[PDB]
DNA sequence: CTCTGAATCTCTTCCCGCGCGCCGTAGGAC
DNA sequence: GTCCTATCGATCTTCGGAAGAGATTCAGAG
């Protein structure tokens, strides 16, 4: 049947009894000697349909000539048997049950309504205790549970004027009851009557589920099962195993159980058993009920076997083993195979090699299409067999059909697209799949063993899509960054490294070449080495500006193995590419460059040139390796020699009581990596001396030919992390816990390690091991996560119109800068015009992309902060604007109308998730950021400000330095003076937090006593003592309430006033303070009054995107104003901020053991940091704003990835943003229909806000919420996607009672429907359907 | 053979609707098969149709403007046989 | 290994998985994601709906196949339906609409 | 006397394929 | 032997998860 949409919501009885097609009574299905399905039971042929293809159970008719008539030897109807799995039975029960989902969800629903609590309702089903209804003229409440006993009492002191019933039947009694909508009304007037906002939320959740119920249709007595339906048997089949016997069936059992004890209670009740017994009966049966249901839920699993719980419905429907992801999400598909990989490096890059023998099993039915086509065969059944047979005929069949078809690889896993690729297939003897060098990258293939999938697409759109937009010469760049991933192998850039090196003196050297081509015969003629140097004519074309090649010729002074290479080259490229010895980087830019002017075709040929020339040069050079190039360095005995022994008076102090535990360590792991620095750099000295050539005369060296030089000079394999443990010394090592071996391992692997030292090398091989094993589960879990919250996003409109957008700096931490902004800003449109550096004047136009020629001019001029578009900030409804997206990544263009940008986001960020670990500088000009300073006694700059930042700026008008500096530092280096780098900027005391006046003037101990504020120590090292200020929690009111104040005093009354302020120069003092300046005692400006003394990988990203609070929140101030204290600590300490106008009396509990940068007088921001440790993403975007929070988050998570050198793209993580805060919290009704304050889609609220103020009536006001990516997916207004996800059992009861209807938009549900996703080609379809409409 | 679709591609300026033409204009040479716009060489239709495009003379509008005019043959012809049987009732 | 057209299993008609017994790959969640990367629509359409699940479509898709008409019928994935029973069996309504 | 704090309760979750290979109702009454 | 009914309706189902999130209780707290 058509569709277009889905709803969901409750079914009533009479629904069910709609849906049944009998009554099954009898708990059998099949007799245990025949087969024949016994009628009225599970199984029964007349209820759910015939057994036999066509023919009746009774046998009286097996013809279509009685297709629809109804028997009468056994009452079976004669129809298709496939209708057997579509019709549904009922049991209708002998007593109500209630559902268990509604019973014990997330909350309790059934609870919920009633407002009763779940283990009160629990007692009530269970037929523990009486609950009394229509109580009457009693002291009897509306619900009012009560027991036995209770009842006992209510059974004489009272008639019948109440009436107290047991078990589901009172629940259905009371649902019965419910005046749903008069109650909604009077909870929503009295949500007013008080401000309890502890109940406040729930009384707004319980309004809001009554108002759903209100709204749809659903009545409150279907959450009370009365008919359950069963499934169609052909669902659940009993089919037998070997021999005579039938496979044991999970649901089937727990059906049995329920007819059976619905069996028994119909039997008693016809036969008045007493009370007692009924009562037991009907708990048993809901039991029965519960274990069918959601089987696990109840106290204990039943089982029939040692120990295995039975499978239920809701246990069938969730779970890994689901159906959600077992069948619908991933499924097993025909036309596929799987085989063991080698690499054929004859093959082109758009070619891979299959097997005959799975050629002919996966195109078999395209030979049919051949064999009647050519006439060859008479059928499908003469074809089929000779296709057998094998005939040399059909090979040609084959080759003729196989000639355009592409064939679909991939390998598991594929955490990226690029795992996906279409090649033209080519037949091959063997039975492995020939897969090409170059491709071997983009699938992380290793051919150690590793098996891959093929898939033969059979429509003619498959094939024209895999050709478009899999094939593998499409997918030359990757989609995360501007990186090939058509990246040298590790053998072919050894072989052009080899080629292209020049040696000081060779064979042929100083000639003159009259070209490329005279060049190769030399070599191949034996009479020159392919490292001599040598002048060859060489000739070069330059396209102009317009497009056109200019000729150009000219000597050049190269090698042989240069001029070889340069036959390959195309006609577009300089000479100085390959007149340097290309390395694994080297070349990559070449080869990135030829598709910078080239284009795509010239670049593939290009690329397959250089790996066969690579491959041929590589194995002309026989670059072995054997034990003799593991060069020891003579000096190495030498500096272990030393080295210990230095140890030994490290030892010798600590053997003579002058050193501590500690200091001995730190001194000793400290000398061993130095003398492990100097091994391993004489080690790489050694290893590059090692070729000293004579040139005619007088020895010289040079560039060493040394196979693993070589190797880790080329990038193939082998860095110098491996060579130094290969040739130098293995060097330090870490305990399990962590700690550094005192004993550095001194051996390398050329020499034996011994026993000891091989054992401590085992710690660390079985951490790495083990990190990676666990690592790799993390890291699947967060690619799902981040699928499964961003599957929505298309870019689905040209420009949204927004002028807003995102400012891009350099990132400059820790001084030096650590990435350019060219590498920010490229591929992003301008948000506005961007100006000339200077005044007046622009440069760029305010929507144009900026491309790589654009950045270039940037990078000419000094800019340094660029505004531009964000998808976050993209106005466009239940979509994404292209003009924000910007280039995608993977063509250089801008994205076209339709790309699913979502996915493609999340698999850029979780594809290196594998690759995280799961256990002044220069000189400038000195700016300063936030930094409010007051000048001390001598004149020098001393910071009165706390969230100050020093900002140094080069000659050539760049900030190029960045540093932080806390509150109370001296500035040496201030008023933009010039500093070199390495001179002491600034000067801070790093460990206790001094606090400072403004003022010079005298002071005293004002409203302090000794022993009530202060003890009198008496500092045992000298008997001369500074006072220490007593703390909150070390003394009670009687110096608590007294609040050490050190406030300036003069005798004029007030102290000397800076202009517009009436403030006093009154100081205090916090706890564990020590103060020097008692009383009578001078203090100048700038003088310290006293002091107080005082991370991860994976999971740092995870819990990031998850939005977790931190377990140390850093607690930033809100509003503005000058802040105060409350009360004292207590419990908890209370504090008080007060705005200059507003709000004054704005308290906040605050924990006692964090340090408050602020104390009685600071003047605050909102987001102004009062505790250090990591902030809030909520409270950031709550107190700075969306911008502030997404650039929070993308530079905390780009940290991650910096430290671990993985680069990913900036906008692929804003996307991941733009789904964490897409929903909004109502702050003012309005003339909307919204809630007073309720949760609503921001989409939907901006649109509503958007008629609303199109027809001037006022406009809802909102904060924008960010949730985490774990509630936000399951937050969707789609509940078919939430449900895919996870917590099905609750989302389908959430929905549920909603009465939630689903409109099918995004990818996951209409994957799940069988539908054209509304992405790419599909995206296209339902575009023109929409617009032709 | 195709090893790349880039002329297409800067031909029919979308990576998606490329697709969707060459489905047209292969399905339209496959059944009821329209002799192609090019020389063939043993190719599929697939690949025949990325090699129109490329000449740049198959796209959306030249498929509809034959489509329609098509109809107007398939529709002319109907009035021919109607007026006959319309005559040869007489 | 390599699987044309063979044993189909009972409870829902996806083809069987294995070596021993005449079975095809199993096409994850992951190769979704990643042909939801690229445009391609009508290759997971074909992929879920005409190879694996819809009963009826996947003879007239082999019936054209032979014929070398290259055209699918998608239909509806026959598991689908059958995770409505399984929901249907519950106290819950879940059905189809036409508007 | 409850309110609005924490604290202490239960529930949900944990990468992708791929192969082997076994192992798979039970006790009691006519 | 067959075929039956029922399922610790006189035990103890495992202690080598972590966490993260709510939901549910309590506790000074005015
Ligand atoms: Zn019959
Ligand atoms: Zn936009």
């Amino acid at each position: 049947e058509e569709f277009d949409a889905i709803k969901i919501a409750l079914a009533s009885p009479d629904m069910i009894r709609s849906w049944s097609f009998g009554e099954v009574k009898k708990p059998e299905t099949i007799n245990y000697r025949t087969f024949k399905p016994e009628r009225d039971g599970l199984f029964c042929a007349r209820i759910f349909g015939p057994v036999k293809d066509y023919e009746c159970l009774c046998g009286k008719y097996k013809r279509l000539k009685h297709r629809g008539v109804i028997c009468e030897k056994c009452g079976v109807e004669v129809t298709q048997t496939k209708v057997r799995r579509e019709r549904m039975g009922h049991i209708e029960l002998a007593s109500p049950t209630a559902h268990i989902w509604f019973l014990k969800s997330l909350p309790s629903r059934i609870g919920l309504l009633l407002d009763m609590p779940l283990r009160d309702i629990e007692r009530v089903l269970y037929f523990e205790s009486y609950v009394v209804i229509e109580g009457g003229m009693t002291n009897l409440e509306r619900q009012q549970i009560l027991t036995e006993e209770q009842y006992l009492d209510a059974l004489e002191e009272f008639g019948d004027e109440f009436d107290a019933k047991m078990g589901a039947e009172a629940i259905q009694a009371l649902l019965k009851s419910m005046d749903l909508e008069q109650e909604c009304e009077q909870l929503r007037e009295e949500l007013n009557e008080t401000n309890s906002e502890t109940k406040r939320k729930k009384l707004t959740k319980r309004i809001k589920l009554l108002e759903a119920f209100v709204q749809s249709g659903n009545k409150p007595e279907w959450m009370i099962l009365t008919v359950l339906p069963v499934l169609p048997p052909d669902l659940r089949p009993l089919v037998p195993l070997d021999g005579g016997r039938f496979a044991t069936s999970d649901l089937n059992d727990l059906y049995r159980r329920v007819i059976n004890r619905n069996n028994r209670l119909k039997r008693l009740l016809d036969l008045a058993a007493p009370d007692i017994i009924v009562r037991n009966e009907k708990r048993m049966l809901q039991e029965a009920v519960d274990a069918l249901l959601d089987n696990g839920r109840r106290g204990r699993a039943i089982t029939g076997s040692n120990k295995r719980p039975l499978k239920s419905l809701a246990d069938m429907i969730k779970g890994k083993q689901g159906r959600f992801r077992q069948n619908l999400l991933g499924k097993r598909v025909d036309y596929s195979g799987r085989s063991v990989i080698t690499v054929g490096p004859y093959l082109r890059l758009h070619q891979c090699g299959l097997p005959k023998k799975m050629a002919l099993e996966l195109f078999k039915p395209f030979i049919y299409g051949k064999l009647e086509l050519r006439g060859l065969a008479t059928t499908i059944k003469a074809a089929k067999k000779m296709v057998e047979r094998e005939e040399a005929v059909v090979w040609d069949i084959l080759d003729e059909v196989i000639r355009e078809h592409p064939v679909l690889l991939n390998r598991a896993p594929t955490l990226h697209r690029l795992g996906i690729q279409a090649f033209e297939p080519v037949l091959i003897e063997g039975k492995a799949i020939q897969l090409h060098p170059l491709v071997c990258a983009a699938y992380n293939a290793d051919f150690d063993g590793d098996q891959m999938a093929v898939h033969v697409p059979l429509t003619l759109e498959a094939q024209l899509e895999a050709r478009a937009l899999m094939m593998s010469t499409n997918n030359i760049l990757s989609p995360a960054n501007g990186e090939p991933i058509i990246v040298p192998s590790q053998d072919v850039v050894l072989g052009l490294y080899y080629m292209t090196r020049d040696c000081v003196n060779a064979k042929g050297e100083g000639m003159v070449l009259t070209g490329p081509k005279e060049a190769e015969r030399l070599y191949r003629s034996g009479l020159a080495s392919l490292h001599a140097r040598v002048k060859v004519r060489i000739t070069e074309y330059e396209k102009d500006a317009n497009g056109e090649l200019v000729a150009k010729t000219s000597l050049k002074d190269t090698t042989v193995g240069r001029a070889i290479l340069w036959m390959i080259v195309p006609k577009g490229l300089p000479y100085s590419i390959v007149n340097q010895a290309l390395g694994k980087k080297a070349i990559s830019k070449m080869l990135n460059t030829c598709y910078r002017i080239l284009g795509l075709k010239p670049t593939v040929i290009f690329a397959d040139q250089i790996m066969y020339t690579g491959f041929a040069y590589a194995a002309r050079s026989g670059a072995s390796v054997g034990i003799d190039d593991m060069v020891i360095p003579e000096k190495k005995h030498e500096i272990i020699s030393e080295a210990e022994a230095e140890v030994a008076e490290i030892q010798e102090q600590f053997q003579s009581g002058l050193v501590t535990a500690g200091e001995r360590y730190n001194k000793v792991i400290d000398i061993w990596a130095a003398a492990n620095d100097r091994v391993s750099k004489a080690m790489m000295d050694n290893l590059q001396t090692e070729t000293v050539i004579n040139r005619d005369g007088q020895e010289e060296k040079q560039v060493s030919f040394n196979s693993i030089y070589m190797m880790a000079d080329s990038g193939a394999r082998g860095s110098a992390a491996q060579i130094r443990q290969l040739a130098g010394m293995r060097g330090l090592m870490a305990k399990p816990d962590g700690s550094i071996i005192e004993t550095p391992i001194t051996a390398n692997f050329r020499e034996g390690l011994n026993v000891l030292q091989y054992f401590i090398s085992t710690h660390g091989a079985r951490k790495g091991l083990a990190d990676t094993a666990l690592k790799t589960a993390n890291s699947g879990y967060l690619t799902r996560r981040l699928v499964d919250v961003a599957q929505d996003l298309v870019v689905t409109e040209d420009d949204c119109g927004t002028h807003e957008g995102i400012m891009m700096t350099p990132v400059i931490e820790g001084g030096d800068v650590k990435e350019p902004l060219r590498d920010r800003v490229l591929g992003r449109v301008t948000a506005e015009d961007v100006l000339k550096p200077g005044t007046a004047d622009i440069l760029v136009p305010r929507n144009t992309l900026l491309h790589e020629q654009w950045c270039d001019l940037l990078e000419e001029n000094s800019v340094d902060a660029v505004k531009v578009r964000s998808v976050v900030s993209c106005d466009t409804d239940f979509g994404v604007c292209a003009h924000c997206y910007g280039r995608d990544l993977a063509r250089g263009h801008i994205i076209n109308k339709g790309e699913a940008i979502g996915v493609i986001a999340a698999q850029s960020i979780g594809e290196p998730g594998t690759q995280l670990t799961m256990r002044v500088k220069n000189k400038g000009s000195i700016k300063l950021s936030n930094v409010k300073s007051v000048v001390n006694s001598s004149g020098k700059l001393v910071i009165t400000s706390r969230n100050t930042e020093l900002k140094l700026i080069d000659e050539f008008g760049r900030t190029k330095e960045s540093y932080k500096v806390p509150y109370g530092a001296v500035l040496a280096k201030g008023d933009g003076e010039q500093v070199a780098g390495g001179e002491t900027v600034a000067n801070w005391d790093p460990h206790t937090m001094p606090v400072i006046t403004e003022v010079s003037g005298f002071v005293r101990f004002t409203d302090m006593i000794d022993g009530q504020t202060i003890t009198r120590q008496t500092d045992e090292l000298t008997g001369l003592s500074s006072l220490v200020v007593l703390d909150s929690a070390e003394r009670t009111a009687g110096g608590k309430d007294l609040r050490p104040a050190l406030k300036i005093v003069d005798a004029q009354g007030n102290d000397v006033l800076i202009p517009g302020t009436d403030m006093p120069a009154q100081y205090f003092l916090p706890g564990k303070a020590i103060v020097q300046l008692e009383d009578g005692v001078q203090i100048s400006s700038g003088d310290t009054l006293a002091r107080i003394p005082q991370t991860g990988g994976l999971p740092r990203v995870a819990d990031l995107f998850e939005a977790r609070r931190p377990k140390e929140p850093a607690i930033l101030a809100e509003i503005s104003g000058i802040v105060s204290f409350g009360k004292e600590t207590k419990g908890k300490r209370r504090l008080v901020i007060t705005p200059v106008d507003g709000s004054d009396p704005y308290e906040e509990m605050i924990p006692k053991w964090r340090q408050l940068n602020v104390f009685e007088g600071e003047r605050v921001e909102r987001g102004d940091v009062i505790s250090d440790g990591p902030e809030a993403p909520h409270d950031i975007l709550r107190l700075r704003g969306v911008h502030a929070v997404t650039r929070y988050i993308v530079n905390e998570v780009q940290d991650v990835y910096r430290l671990q050198g993985v680069k990913i793209n900036d906008k692929h993580i804003e996307v991941i943003v733009r789904q964490m805060l897409r929903k909004a919290t109502i702050v003012n009704a309005g003339s909307s229909d919204f809630l007073e304050g309720e949760q609503v889609e921001y989409s939907r609220v901006k649109i509503a806000n958007r008629e609303l103020e199109a027809n001037g009536k006022v406009g809802a006001t909102y904060s924008r919420d960010l949730l985490g990516i774990t509630k936000a997916s399951l937050a969707t207004e789609s509940f078919i996607s939430a449900a895919s996800f996870q917590e099905t059992t609750r989302v389908l009861t959430e929905a549920a009672v909603a009465g939630k209807r689903d409109e099918l938009r995004g990818l996951k549900e209409n994957v799940i429907v069988g539908r054209l996703i509304p992405a790419g080609t599909g995206y296209a379809y339902h575009q023109d359907r929409m617009r032709r409409r | 053979a195709r090893v790349t679709v880039q002329d297409a591609v800067e031909k029919i300026g979308n990576r998606f609707d490329l697709v969707l033409v060459a489905a047209r204009r292969a399905r339209q040479m496959q059944v009821g098969g329209k002799d192609p716009l090019v020389p063939e060489e043993n190719d599929k239709t697939t690949v025949i149709a990325l090699r129109e495009i490329e000449e740049g003379l198959i796209n959306n509008q030249i498929l509809d403007v034959r489509e329609r005019q098509e109809q107007q043959e398939q529709e002319a012809a109907e009035l021919q046989a109607v007026t006959a049987i319309a005559e040869g009732r007489r | 290994h390599a699987r044309s057209t063979g044993s189909y299993s009972l409870v829902t008609q996806q083809p069987l998985g294995g070596k021993a017994q005449f079975g095809g790959q199993r096409f994850g969640e992951m190769e979704v994601w990643a042909l939801e990367a690229y445009g391609a629509a009508y290759t997971l359409q074909e992929m879920l709906t005409v190879k694996s699940d819809d009963v009826n479509g996947r003879t007239k898709m082999y019936k054209n196949i032979v014929d070398g008409n290259h055209q699918m019928e998608p239909g509806m994935p026959e598991s689908f339906n059958v995770l409505l029973k399984e929901i249907r069996s519950l106290g819950i309504n879940i059905e189809l609409e036409d508007e």
